[PDB]
């Protein structure tokens, strides 16, 4: 479901598969800056290998705990209250079905 | 002169800091027999049944 | 259940705060020690400024503010809390994450008291002061006459 | 309300009764040192001065 | 040359270097009185949100 | 008929008031003690207007109030009351229907 | 708070104590002896001198 | 400011609630029905006569 | 009233035995350096004169 002909730069959907990034080895520093347009982004080695700007990645970690334990939250309570108000019309049933029998 | 200028900024004023202990212990005494008196406040619930 | 998670994740909040009052008392503590080091460096280095003491002296009196030093570095690299050195050269600021909906922080910004960050790193009354030098830069390896002769050799 | 899960009047009581030992704390240290501005978080910049 | 050190020869201004030494630790320890004082705070206002 | 619907629909907006005094109470917590924040930034004002004070320790006051300012903020931001940041920069005054009869 | 197991304020007290109890000895050892430069832990070079 | 254990310690706790959640989704049963599980249609309730 | 916050007679008494420990300080100024007008601030003229 990859496709070839069309590719996605960093941020944007480019044909262009490959940029030529400029980056220079800034001598007595051993640091790659950037040179092509970000000019001394200081590039450092991703997680996969290749040559980003940023300087901190992912990690292995729940990036939002709360959060999701919120979205946990949401969806437990909007179980418990389909169920108790199913609950509730049970009982209207009961009562009128009692009711209707008599 | 600068010792004097040194007490006028870092040395206590026993006599302030005498009150204001005083006015504490007060305070936590109140403190706690208000604390007993609203946990008795419950008691009261406990009568009729 | 909104309230109840609310309230106690505020009460665990407030139990995660009150371990950062902590925190910076212990460091506010071993900041308060060097600086009465510094106090007495400062009461001694006016004293051996003096011209009429004699060379040895000074010695002594370099024995003293070494010795200060060493004590310095040593509360820098060992005034611990819960496993981290918190007042060393390897410490990260904290977080102290208060409140629940987690995103917002107090950063605590604490790190590098020690020698060779109060500036200090060399101090010294008398002949014995050894300081640290620099590593060598392939800049300078070229300005004093560098001839290239492979993979920067 | 005449409900006993929670006691807010007895939750009231537990903070003034912090902010009391609060006070007692700082004063006695005030008072055992000698010293108004100790631990700098009172007065930071009277200890910069000291 | 090799090894790391030289020697010191009579610091120059010694004075100022713990000048500069004393405004550093100060910073840092106001710093961290600014932060007792504002944990302190967040102390009694999450306890007044809790009960 | 009329009366059960009055007298339940009555109790219900008392709940609702109820709610409204504890939503009250908490914006009225969290301010007492921006109060106090707002006591001591005055306080230490009138200390560092001295001209006494180098300017080390105005950079100490300053650092101190930022201190105290951000603490305002976190405030603001992070006061919450049942979802709803009652005290904060996107706070529309409420409803609190009390009585029947909208 | 309302902790028993442990005492800070007694703590302090005592340390406070201590360093007070330290300078009384130091002004005691050198009111009897007559001699502000006695052992040497105190002004190091002083005794170099004299 | 807490270091590397302790938080493997919390973890440890986290994933026994985890456990929990999911041994009560799997074994919560009713006449042979895992009610609350992970197989669970909705069901019907016939109410009256006239189906 | 009956308030305990504010004791405004410890205040009072507190101003008083400043005003008071002032006057001794000046009493023991005067007595131990022996001359009535030093440290200028009183009798500025006097001073000018002497």
């Amino acid at each position: 479901g990859e496709l070839t002909d069309i590719q996605t730069f960093d941020t944007s959907y480019k044909i262009n598969a490959d940029t030529g990034e400029v980056t220079v080895v800034g001598d007595n520093s051993a640091t790659a800056g950037q040179y092509a347009s970000a000019d001394g982004a200081k590039v450092l080695v991703g997680s996969d290998g290749k040559l980003t700007t940023e300087t901190t990645s992912a990690g292995d970690k729940t990036t939002d705990p709360l959060k999701t334990l919120d979205a946990a939250f949401t969806k437990l309570d909007k179980l418990t209250g389909e169920l108790g108000a199913v609950q509730n019309r049970l009982e209207s049933t009961i009562a009128n079905l009692n009711n209707v029998v008599n | 002169n600068l010792s004097s200028a040194r007490s006028r900024i870092q040395d206590a004023d026993y006599a302030t800091e005498v009150s204001n202990m005083s006015k504490a212990q007060i305070l936590q005494q109140a403190g706690t027999s208000v604390l007993a008196q609203a946990n008795q406040v419950p008691q009261t619930v406990l009568s009729l049944l | 259940n909104r309230f109840t998670a609310n309230v106690r994740g505020l009460t665990q909040a407030a139990r995660n705060a009150n371990d950062g009052i902590s925190l910076a008392q212990t460091t506010e503590g071993a900041a308060s020690e060097v600086n009465t080091h510094l106090q007495r460096i400062r009461e001694l280095t006016v004293q051996a400024s003096n011209g009429s003491y004699s060379q040895e002296q000074l010695d002594s009196v370099q024995g003293e503010i070494n010795q200060r030093l060493a004590d310095i570095d040593r509360i820098s690299e060992q005034t611990d809390f819960n496993g981290v050195k918190v007042l060393s050269d390897s410490a990260k600021p904290l977080t102290l994450q208060v409140g629940a909906n987690d995103g917002e922080t107090i950063t605590l910004n604490l790190s590098e008291i020690s020698v060779k960050t109060l500036g200090l790193d060399g101090f010294n009354v008398n002949g014995k002061g050894v300081t640290q030098n620099r590593s060598a830069t392939v800049t300078d390896v070229i300005a004093q006459g560098g001839t290239l002769q492979g993979d920067g050799t | 309300a005449a409900v006993i899960n929670t006691n807010y009047l007895s939750l009231v009581a537990q903070n003034n009764l912090n902010k009391s030992q609060s006070s007692l704390g700082t004063a006695i240290e005030r008072l055992s040192s000698g010293l108004r501005i100790n631990s700098a978080k009172d007065d930071a910049a009277g200890m910069a001065i000291a």
